Parts: structure tokens; C-alpha cells; sequence
DNA sequence: CTGGAGAATCCCGGTGCCGAGGCCGCTCAATTGGTCGTAGACAGCTCTAGCACCGCTTAAACGCACGTACGCGCTGTCCCCCGCGTTTTAACCGCCAAGGGGATTACTCCCTAGTCTCCAGGCACGTGTCAGATATATAC
DNA sequence: GTATATATCTGACACGTGCCTGGAGACTAGGGAGTAATCCCCTTGGCGGTTAAAACGCGGGGGACAGCGCGTACGTGCGTTTAAGCGGTGCTAGAGCTGTCTACGACCAATTGAGCGGCCTCGGCACCGGGATTCTCCAG
């Protein structure tokens, strides 16, 4: 059983994530904040992801199940077998 | 009892007409000719039921609001012994007079015009009423109209319509006023229709007597046509109205396009003038003093006002359909400086009355009357005149009767002229044929 | 001369159940009908979606059970599922 | 012939499982639908009915009122939080808006 | 030497805008993917290129929240993102 | 002059500041600037016509020279702005 | 009363009513200027200008919450033009 | 019988006529579908392919490289308005974000 | 034995070549362009069919494509593309 | 203000490489032809409701003036990021193994659609009384 | 001590009526679906190796933020004028229905060529290590 990885998103990693988004300062609370909002988004997608998995009985997650929940969701991704 | 003039004849024996009807437990109404005095007539009914059968119960008189200030001097005239009340206010001065004049019971007699009645319809259902009379009864042709439900409410013990015009477009109509009359002996419309005879059923209920065999003293009528032609202005825009093409748009937007779901109504409104239609008339200073009269041929025709102010003093009256062309008549006017009056539906009650009497007065400055025929063209008098303008031409045609009797009415004693600006190739032909093939089915019945 | 379905009675008899004494509006009916409608395409689009990604022919429950877990939020979505199980077990016996 | 009992009667439900059936076939989502399905779908459809009903219902009782109207809807749906997440991009018509001032 | 406050940002800013390439490092996320699933369903294996579409999606939400983020921090006049500028750009969104 | 007493405004202005105020209060504002009520109706307008040049593209398509509710609700389904009452 | 008393009592009156707060007649002559432009002569019918009029003003409510929370994330209580821009902006239109 | 042409040669078309009427036929989108409606749908498809590769070619010689990559198509979607409107909702993968600071925090 | 994948990649290639000849594209600028016309694709046929509901017919044909495309379009976009699918049904029904 | 120093990408020319275009073979969906039957264009009719004038009343909006809540420019304040360097840990790369489970094809036989026939739920219809929407007199 | 609370009508809901057309019976049809079994793609941790990335600590100056004062603008209520809202009346555009007739599409069988995967290779351009300005900063 895995232990907390949301601690493996790192405070560079999400400086630089804030940098592409074009963010100069950053408040030392954001970490937290962000840490979170990823968590929330991630259990949204990977549960839907999980249901069609199920449907088809498989074991195995495919690229296709991650595409058909991203696109319920209103999050078109060009690229993974659409 | 009557006392400021004796009756005519025709006017005696019309009250023993109605008072036959009370005895006879039937309502019925009555219909002289328009103008003919039925007013008086009335009024002794009113009386002879205070001086001689004692009743003095409150009754009810319904009236146009023109005819309101009317109404009243002609009670206090002619029977000054019966007291009267009229409504016509605001809400405050409603409540008050309600408050202080209605309930207290010091009256015999309510007049008020057909709206206050609506208005405060719960005072009204209150009181129990004796007679309940309904001037000018075409405002109850449907038998669905508001009104129509609210007078039927009331109580009351006998019931009497006055109108110059029973028939006004078909049946139905007929069995309208029918029915609130005698409920009991016309049950339904459908009834009354497919039986149908003419004058068998009406002679029971029905009183009808022409000017012409009542009053010969009367001058007789006369009718005359004129056509016209359309000026240019207005032969281009009625062209484009046909054509949806008009254009024209205020606000820059490449001329946009004008919205046309009628046709009829356009073209009618430009047949009168095309500066009713914006942006026809010309440059943003407007102020051409004589552009006007050349730019309408109903109006280069006009130019006939000029000859009969210096031909004596015979009075006309341009009546009209439409506000807006009685606008511009109102402004050429004052370009001429001629001598003018004009009443509206815009119009408060305390002036129309003042209007009328200004222009009746014996020897007044006044030459030319202009009336809507539906605001001014019911139940006012207006004798002093001699000719008669139509500026425009309605779709039934007593609509327009009437408004020619305004001036031709007991007292008269000059030929009233009859005069009306048609457009000879136009849609407007259409429309004053149809007036005339409702007519036929009327046809002045004896 | 012409007909309009709606769910208008159906409302109603299952109004009745929850509160004897209430009465409803024409108003208040028209949403009621609207809901109903919209909910409807709802489950019937992801069912068909699902049918097809995983190449099959035929619309099941097992199909409209999985688009329910899809759609509702989850305190809905687990009694919307034992009110269909409960219902399914009772019309086949 | 036996005497007919309607599908609803059997699943023990009171909306219709032939219209929804007649629904399902003529709306072109597959080219068959099984049996089950039109049960399953009428069961949803009822429960999710009841469920605003019950709320209407007692936002009606709070207000005094003995008939749910359009403004009794709107209260329920938006106290509800599964119902105003599931409803969270309609309008509904008359329906006015929950109070609040910051 | 020395640059001054706010200068190697700004080269950040441009060099990370310029390049296409994924921030999160890879294998980190991986767990944090998998720990996820457990609550969901036990012993579920995975396509890798299932992972890559979860993160590709991932770097997108956050890179564009992060914009919302910081217009309305300008709005407040001020230069450095705060908590709350999440909170009112998620509340404005709908979230 | 008679014939010109009324004059008319742009149909945008029928839109009054009293009306954008109680909208504003419904919404829970308090107080508020000059300048809105010209940027209100811009952002009206705006919506008006995204929404009435999708209802008539189905009224077209039907070949009908009415719009009728149905086409307005469809209208408003399409952006994600569902509508309940009007039927559908 | 002092100012923002009668405001507050305003903001409780109107939150609590349904009603619709645009005048009829004026809004309608706007939708069919609007429409000309797109195809010309067009009739209406009564009930479709309601379904605008219920539209419109649930859009313009729906925006002045938004507006009046980037109003006071700016530490201010007057509603300004650029508060309506920037919530136009985050919610992508 | 006749030698064959092909339905996308018959209408002056390079996309495929004929799989796009199987796709509509068995995608269940209508109880039938009309001849004319697969040849109206491949010429679409075809002009809105050469709309978007028509700018990704541009952006691929301007980077003076000679094959079209997955950030050249962000930069031609992105940079013209109706195709950032018909794709608004759309990542694409290996994509970029446009170059872009905001004024306020630049040096003075 | 290993089954066939469909896609548009052919035809992608042959009309980059008759827009600029002389430029190639990568595999992965592949995949995300056979997604792109697999995206257009079921956003013109989910309208085109419920506008025949709507009216209540059961036939999907040109004039239902027209009013789709004109819906989902952005405005200059959709005004070329309704003249390349209106002149393509023009020159294939001189042909059929 | 601004010369100077010195870290930043920036061209330039060589070196190797597994990506992309070519072709092969041959697979299996598009082609044509013929046929069937029923979607939908046409015309006709009827009659609902939409469009244009007025009239009426009085809520509503208009503009005016008054005065003070609060918009927003400067200043001082002193905390918390930035950037540097350092040390430190865990990422990447490559290599090689076992065996879960995607995938194929094959077989068999339960499922649903089709048809026709049938009769009861649901449609609209026309009343009626009440829930509510204020009128009507109280009441303290 | 006065505003509900007594008090009073009234279109909207709710009842039942009559009526008629989708739901339900009960068989045959022939495909989809399920389940067996096979094969061998791709997944899961093994180790070691060793770069690069994350981590730590802490000098120092940027921006966050509170407070003050200033001043014009938004809210208030007055009286005023305006036209929303409601009835009345005319009329006929065009939604709607039914009816009829015939172009169209789906279907079958049969046919043969575009398009699939497999196996191929010389050339696009990643990478390394040479010098070029030219970003920025600071002590004269
Ligand atoms: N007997 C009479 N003697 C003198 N004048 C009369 C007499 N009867 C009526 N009039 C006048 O003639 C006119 C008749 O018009 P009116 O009373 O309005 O009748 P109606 O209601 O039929 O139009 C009135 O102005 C009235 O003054
Ligand atoms: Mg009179």
C-alpha cells in the first residue's frame, strides 16, 4: 500500500509550472493550496477512468479510458488515440 | 313638468313610448336619428318617474366621457327638479366623492363615463338601481368585452340603451344588446340567428323615426366626392412600401431596411402624408413653410379652406383617423393664420367642453374644427358649421355617419355639405368600398 | 385534434405519496415535465457512448447502471442504484 | 388472452416503463435495448422525482402554502448540495434566487 | 555579482514558455497516479501511455489556473499570487 | 411643433437605469459606479444576439417565418444555458 | 435615512420576489431590432419573447455576484467596469 | 460492368466519400442518410484540414525546419482567432504555451 | 492475425503536399490531426441529427449538414467551408 | 549619468542515427447493378393568433438639488520572499526475467425485433370551489 | 396604539366526463452475445551505475500593507413629466392539418482495386564542442 506521494510534487515543480503560466512572485503558501486543487482534479478524472475500465472488465487502465473522462469533463486531449 | 322648452311633437310621443315599456315589463331601445334630441327625451323619463309614479331610486347613466359636461347641463335645464351626481377623477377625488357624496344617499341620479365605472365597479354593485341607461351602446357590441360583464352584474329593475346606430357590422351584434336587455327573450345568439322578417321582431323593442319625416324644417344633406392624385414624394414611397425596399435608417447602418408586416397600414399612412414616414421629410432643419401643402395631394387640394373663409362664414370640420395627420393639419394652419380647434383622446374632460362652446358661441372667430372620429365624433353637438371634410375614409361605415351628424343635428338651418379626399387608384379605394357594402345591409331602415 | 404526451400524471401519484396534502401549480408542473426530459437524454447519451466504445450492439441495465455512476454526484448515485437493482429483481420474478 | 397488467405494476413503480421503452428505441442511441432497461431507467427517473418533491414539499410548509410553485423549486434545488451539482447549469423559470448579502 | 529581485524570473518565464517538454518529473507522479487509484479499486495495472495522458492533462489545468491566478492578483494591484486569488478564480470559474 | 413634440430614443436606452439597478440589487450590490449602465447594455446586446441569430437559424431550417419558444430553448440548450418552463 | 440604509432594504426586497424587473414593451421592441439583422419580417410569437426575457435576466443576475466578489477581492463595495470585465474574462467569454 | 471511379473522384475531393457514409450509417445518428450528405462532409473536412495545415507550414518554415511538428499547430490554432474559437476547449499534446507576460510585471 | 487500424493519415499527407509541396510531418503531428477530424467530425453529425428530430424527419441529408455546419462554424469560416460543400455536391451531381 | 566587466544565450561547423518516406505484397471494404417499398414534396383547405391603429389610467421614470460615504494618491513601515552556493539524495539511463492478462478465433444457443391483433390507460374536454389575494370591517 | 387581522371575492386547480390509439398478448425469426481456449504483447520489479535535480542554509531589498488626508461623485428625496400597462377593433399572415403521388435510399449479390501492414535506409536534424555579440549590472 503506497504511502503520500502528493509531497513528490515538488516546490520547484510547481514553480515552474507557475513560470509557464507567467507568474513573477509567489507566496510561500501556494505549495499547500496547489497541492490539493492537483489532488481534486486527479480523483474527478481517475475515478470516471476507473468506471469504464470496469465496464469493459478489465484490470488494466488504457490510454482510451483517460481520454473518454477527460472528454466528459469538458477537456478535449489531442494525441492519445482520440 | 319640463320647463326651460316645450318638446316637439315626435319628442312627446316618443316618452309615451317609453313608458309604455315599464308597464309593460319590457326594456327595448330607442333609436331616432343621430342628433335628434334623445337626450331631452330621456330626461323626462327621469322625471316623470319622480313627479308622477313617485319613484325617485337611484338610476344610472352611462356616457361617453365627452358628453359628460353635457350630460349635466342638460339635466339641469330642461328638468332641474331631479338632482344629480357624476363621477369623473383620480383616485383621491374618486374616493372622496364616494365618501362623501355617493353613500351619504343625497341624490337620484349617477353618471359617469364607462371607464370609472370599471375602475370602481364595487361601489357600484352595492346599491340596488332602479333604471339603468347606457348612452351610445355600441361599446357593448361584444359580448365578451370587459364592460360588457361588469354592467350585466349590477342590479336592477328596468333597463333602456339609447344609440342613433343599432346596426353596426352583423347579427351577433344585435343579439349582443339584445341580451342584456331582455335576457329572458333572447336566450342565445344562436337562436336569434337562423331564425332571423326584417322589422316583425324589431317592432316590439325597437323606436325608429328619420330627420326627414320628423324635422322637414331641416336643410337636406348634401354628398360629394373628391378624388385626388398622389404627388411625387408619395408616389415614390408608396412604390418602394410595395416593394419592401424602403430603406431608410436613422442611425447611419447603410440605410438598414424598414420592417413591414402590415402593407396596408402603410401605405395608408403615406396616402395621407408621406412626412408621417420618417426621414421622408426634408434635411435636418425642417421649417419649408410651403413644402407641406405641395407635397400631399389631399392637401394641395386643401388650398378650398381659403375660398370659403372669405365665401362667407360657413364653418367646416376636417375630422380625421389618425393623431399624426391632425398634427400637420394643426401646423399648416398656423402657416395661413386661419382661426382653429382641436379635440383628442390625449385630451383632458374639463377642456373639451370648454372647446365645444367657444366654437358654438352665436358670433365666435372659430372657422375650422378638427376631430378624431373616435374621441370627438360621438355624442358632442356642434350646429354653428356648414360643410364637412373627411380627411380620411373608415372601414364601417357608421363610424363615419356619425361623425357627418355632428353639425347636422336639430338647429341647423344651412345645408350641411358633405366632402371627402379619396385617392382614385389606391388601396384607399378598396377601403371606402367596404365601408359602403356593410351599409348596404343596413340600408337607413325606416 | 392533436395530442400532447407529458409526465404530468406521473408527478402527481408520486406527489401524492410523498406529501397527502400539497397540491401543485401549472407552473411548478411545467418544470417537473422539463426536468424529467432533460434527466432522460442525459442517461440515454452516455449509455449509447458506452455501448459503442466497447462495440456492442444492444442498450442493457448493465449499461444504464455504469451511466448513472457517470452522471449523479455520489450520495444520488448509490440510492439511484439500489432503487434500479430493487426494481429489476422484482420485475423478473 | 389473459388480462393485461402493465410493466409498471410489475416493477412496483408509477412511471410509465412503456413510454420509456417507445422512448428508447425511437431516440436512435443503439440498434437494440434490452428488457431490463426501460425498468432500470424508470426507477431513476421516479426516485430522482421523489427526491425534489420531498424538499419542495417542506420549503412549501415553511412558507405556509398547501401548493408548490416555481420559487418553492428553486429553494430545494439550491439548498441541496448533490441537487444544485446536478442542476448547476439550468434556469429555472420564476425562480427566484436563495438569499444571501455579504 | 548578483542579478537583482525578479530578474532570473523573468528568463524563467521565457525559457518555460518557450519549451514544450513536461515539468513534474515523471516518476514521482507515477505514485501519486497509482495511490489514487487504490481508493477506487485494488491491484489495477496501467498502460504507460495512460500515465503520460494523465499528466499531459494534468500540467495543462494547473499551467492555466495559474493565469487566472495571476490577473487577478494585477486586479488587486499587487504582483504576488496568493491564496486567495485561487480560491476567486476557481469561484469565478465555477469550479 | 405639433408634429414634432415626442421624440424617440435608440432601443437600447428602453433598457433604463432603474432597471439595471434592481438587477444589480437582486444580485446583492450595494453601491455602484456611473459608467455601468453603457457597459451593461454592451454586454447584453452581446448575449441578445449570440442567442436570437441561433434561434433564427432553426426557424429557417423548419422554413417558418415565426420564432416560435421551442427555437429559443434550443438556442439557449446548445450554449449551455438550459431553460425550464417553456417546454422541451 | 443615511446612505446604503435604503440600499440594504432594496437588496432584501428584491432577492426575496420572482418577478421579472425589465419593462415588456421596451425590452421587446429590442429583441426585434436585433433579429432584423439576421433575416428580415420575422414574427413572433408571445411566449418565445418571455423565454429571452427570463434568460436575459437570469445571465445578467448570474454576472453581477461575480462582478461584486472581484469587487471586494479589491477591497472596494462600488461595482466598477473593469470588475464586469475581468469576470467575463475567468469565465472564458 | 463499368470500371469503377470512386466517389471522392466523381466530386473533386481528396478526403474518402465513401468510409464517411459507412460512419454516419452506423454511428446512429439517423434512421437514414441521403447521397449528397457524405460528399458535403468530406469537402468540409478537407477545406478545415487545409486551413489548419496551411498555417502549421508557415510556422514550420519561419522555425527554418522542414516537418511539421506538435508545437507548430499550437502556434497556427492559437494565433488565429476562429480557429482559437472552433478549438477553445482543446489541449493538444507536445503544445506550448503561447510566449506571453503581462505588462504590469515588466521592468521599468 | 494482428487486426487493421483505421485513420486518416493518407489522406492528411495528400493534401499537405498540395498546400506546401516541399514540407513533411512528424508522427506524433499525425495523431493529433486524426484526432482533430475525428473531434469535427461527431460535432457536425450530433447537430445534423437532432435537427431532424426536432422537425420530425427521419432522413440526415445536405440541407440538415448546411444548417449544422452553419451553427457550429465560427462566422468567416463557416461562409468558405458552406461554399466548398455546396460546390462539391454541384460538380458530384453533374457525375453520379 | 554611464564605462566597464563578465556571465547569457546566441551562430557556427563536425560529428553520427534511428525517424520518415519509399516500396513490396495482398488483404477485404468500395464499387456497380438491380430491385424493393415508403420518406417526404406538393397542393389544398381551414381558422388561430399575430400585427396595426386608437383609448384609458396612473405607476413609473425623468431631472433637479442637496450632502457626506468612501474612491484612491503618498507615505512609512519591516517582514519573506529571491538568489546564491553548498551538500545532498534519488532521478535517469541501461541491462535482463517472469508471467499477468490483451488479444485472437472458435463454438454454441439466449436474446430481442418483427408481425398482427387487441381493448384500457391517457388525452382533451367542461365545470366548481377553493387557495390565495386582497377586500371589509374591527379592535384595543 | 396601529398593522396586522379580521374579513371577501375569484381565476386556477381539481374533479369527473366522454372519447379513442398506444400499450400489451403471444408466438417465430435469426442474428448478437456469451464463454473456451489459444497465443505471446507488454507489464511488473531485479540490479548497478551516476549523472542531474532537489535540498539545505541564509544575505539582503523587493513588494505587501496600514494609515492618513483630500476631494467629487453616488445616493438621497423632491416635484415633475412621461409613456408602461391595460381595454377595444380592425384585419388577414401564415401555423396547422389532411390528402395525394412518385423520387429516393436501403438492400442484395457480385465484383475487383484502394488501402493495409510489413519490411527498408539514405537524409532530417539531435548532439557535442569551437567562438560571437550582447544581455545586465555596478563603481566609479
Ligand atoms: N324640444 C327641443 N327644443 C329645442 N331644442 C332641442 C329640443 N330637443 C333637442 N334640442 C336640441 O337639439 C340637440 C339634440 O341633440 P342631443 O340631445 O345630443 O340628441 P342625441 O343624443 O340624439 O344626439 C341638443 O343640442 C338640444 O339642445
Ligand atoms: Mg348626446
Amino acid at each position: 500500500v503506497l504511502r503520500d506521494n502528493i509531497q513528490g510534487i515538488t516546490k520547484p515543480a510547481i514553480r515552474r509550472l507557475a513560470r509557464r503560466g507567467g507568474v513573477k512572485r509567489i507566496s510561500g503558501l501556494i505549495y499547500e493550496e496547489t497541492r490539493g486543487v492537483l489532488k481534486v482534479f486527479l480523483e474527478n478524472v481517475i475515478r470516471d477512468a476507473v468506471t469504464y475500465t470496469e465496464h469493459a472488465k478489465r484490470k488494466t487502465v488504457t490510454a482510451m479510458d483517460v481520454v473518454y473522462a477527460l472528454k466528459r469533463q469538458g477537456r478535449t486531449l489531442y494525441g492519445f488515440g482520440g | 313638468y319640463v320647463k326651460w322648452g316645450k318638446l316637439r311633437d315626435y319628442q312627446v310621443r316618443g316618452l309615451n313610448w317609453l313608458i309604455s315599456l315599464y308597464e309593460n315589463g319590457i326594456n327595448g331601445i330607442l333609436a331616432d336619428e343621430m342628433g335628434l334630441g334623445k337626450t331631452l327625451q330621456t330626461i323626462s323619463l327621469l322625471g316623470y318617474m319622480k313627479h308622477y309614479r313617485n319613484i325617485p331610486g337611484p338610476h344610472m347613466v352611462l356616457v361617453p366621457k365627452s358628453t359628460l359636461h353635457n350630460w349635466m347641463s342638460e339635466f339641469k335645464r330642461w328638468v332641474p327638479t331631479l338632482r344629480s351626481v357624476c363621477l369623473i377623477g383620480d383616485k383621491e377625488q374618486r374616493a372622496a366623492f364616494v365618501r362623501d357624496v355617493l353613500l351619504p344617499g343625497e341624490w337620484d341620479v349617477c353618471v359617469t363615463s364607462y371607464e370609472m365605472l370599471i375602475k370602481e365597479k364595487s361601489v357600484f354593485k352595492k346599491f340596488n338601481w332602479r333604471y339603468l341607461v347606457i348612452d351610445e351602446a355600441h361599446r357593448i357590441k361584444n359580448e365578451k368585452s370587459k364592460l360588457s360583464e361588469i354592467v350585466r352584474e349590477f342590479k336592477t329593475t328596468n333597463r333602456l340603451l339609447l344609440t342613433g346606430t343599432p346596426l353596426q357590422n352583423n347579427l351577433h351584434e344585435l343579439w349582443s344588446l339584445l341580451n342584456f336587455l331582455l335576457p329572458d327573450v333572447f336566450n342565445s345568439a344562436d337562436d336569434f340567428d337562423s331564425w332571423f322578417r326584417l322589422h316583425m321582431v324589431l317592432r316590439p323593442f325597437l323606436l325608429r323615426r328619420i330627420k326627414a319625416d320628423v324635422e322637414k324644417s331641416l336643410p337636406p344633406k348634401k354628398e360629394v366626392k373628391i378624388y385626388v392624385g398622389l404627388s411625387k414624394m408619395q408616389r415614390e414611397w408608396y412604390t418602394r412600401i410595395l416593394m419592401k425596399d424602403i430603406d431608410i435608417l436613422n442611425s447611419a447602418g447603410k440605410m438598414d431596411k424598414m420592417r413591414l408586416l402590415n402593407i396596408l397600414m402603410q401605405l395608408r399612412k403615406c396616402c395621407n402624408h408621406p412626412y408621417l414616414f420618417d426621414g421622408a421629410e426634408p434635411g435636418p432643419p425642417y421649417t419649408t413653410d410651403m413644402h407641406l401643402v405641395t407635397n400631399s395631394g389631399k392637401m394641395v387640394v386643401l388650398d378650398k379652406l381659403l375660398p370659403k373663409l372669405k365665401e362667407q362664414g360657413s364653418r367646416v370640420l376636417i375630422f380625421s383617423q389618425m393623431t399624426r395627420v391632425l398634427d400637420i393639419l394643426e401646423d399648416y394652419c398656423m402657416w395661413r393664420n386661419y382661426e382653429y380647434c382641436r379635440l383628442d383622446g390625449q385630451t383632458p374632460h374639463d377642456e373639451r367642453q370648454d372647446s365645444i362652446n367657444a366654437y358654438n358661441e352665436p358670433n365666435s372667430t372659430k372657422f375650422v374644427f378638427m376631430l378624431s372620429t373616435r374621441a370627438g365624433g360621438l355624442g358632442i353637438n356642434l350646429a354653428t358649421a356648414d360643410v364637412v371634410i373627411l380627411y380620411d375614409s373608415d372601414w364601417n361605415p357608421q363610424v363615419d355617419l356619425q361623425a357627418m351628424d355632428r353639425a347636422h343635428r336639430i338647429g341647423q338651418t344651412k345645408t350641411v355639405r358633405v366632402f371627402r379626399f379619396i385617392t382614385d387608384n389606391t388601396v384607399e379605394e378598396r377601403i371606402v368600398e367596404r365601408a359602403e357594402m356593410k351599409l348596404r345591409l343596413d340600408s337607413i331602415v325606416i | 385534434k392533436t395530442r400532447k404526451e407529458s409526465y404530468a400524471i406521473y408527478v402527481y401519484k408520486v406527489l401524492k405519496q410523498v406529501h397527502p396534502d400539497t397540491g401543485i401549480s401549472s407552473k411548478a408542473m411545467s418544470i417537473m415535465n422539463s426536468f424529467v426530459n432533460d434527466v432522460f437524454e442525459r442517461i440515454a447519451g452516455e449509455a449509447s457512448r458506452l455501448a459503442h466504445y466497447n462495440k456492442r450492439s444492444t442498450i442493457t441495465s448493465r449499461e444504464i447502471q455504469t451511466a448513472v455512476r457517470l452522471l449523479l454526484p455520489g450520495e444520488l448515485a448509490k440510492h439511484a442504484v439500489s432503487e434500479g437493482t430493487k426494481a429489476v429483481t422484482k420485475y423478473t420474478s | 388472452r389473459a388480462k393485461a397488467k402493465t410493466r409498471s405494476s410489475r416493477a412496483g413503480l408509477q412511471f410509465p416503463v412503456g413510454r420509456v421503452h417507445r422512448l428508447l428505441r425511437k431516440g436512435n442511441y443503439a440498434e437494440r435495448v434490452g428488457a431490463g432497461a426501460p425498468v432500470y431507467l424508470a426507477a431513476v427517473l421516479e426516485y430522482l422525482t421523489a427526491e425534489i418533491l420531498e424538499l419542495a414539499g417542506n420549503a412549501a410548509r415553511d412558507n405556509k402554502k398547501t401548493r408548490i410553485i416555481p420559487r418553492h423549486l428553486q429553494l430545494a434545488v439550491r439548498n441541496d448540495e448533490e441537487l444544485n451539482k446536478l442542476l448547476g447549469r439550468v434556469t429555472i423559470a420564476q425562480g427566484g434566487v436563495l438569499p444571501n448579502i455579504q | 555579482h548578483r542579478y537583482r529581485p525578479g530578474t532570473v524570473a523573468l528568463r524563467e518565464i521565457r525559457r518555460y514558455q518557450k519549451s514544450t517538454e513536461l515539468l513534474i518529473r515523471k516518476l514521482p507522479f507515477q505514485r501519486l497516479v497509482r495511490e489514487i487509484a487504490q481508493d477506487f479499486k485494488t491491484d489495477l495495472r496501467f498502460q504507460s501511455s495512460a500515465v503520460m495522458a494523465l499528466q499531459e492533462a494534468s500540467e495543462a489545468y494547473l499551467v492555466a489556473l495559474f493565469e487566472d491566478t495571476n490577473l487577478a492578483a494585477i486586479h488587486a494591484k499587487r504582483v504576488t499570487i496568493m491564496p486567495k486569488d485561487i480560491q476567486l478564480a476557481r469561484r469565478i470559474r465555477g469550479e
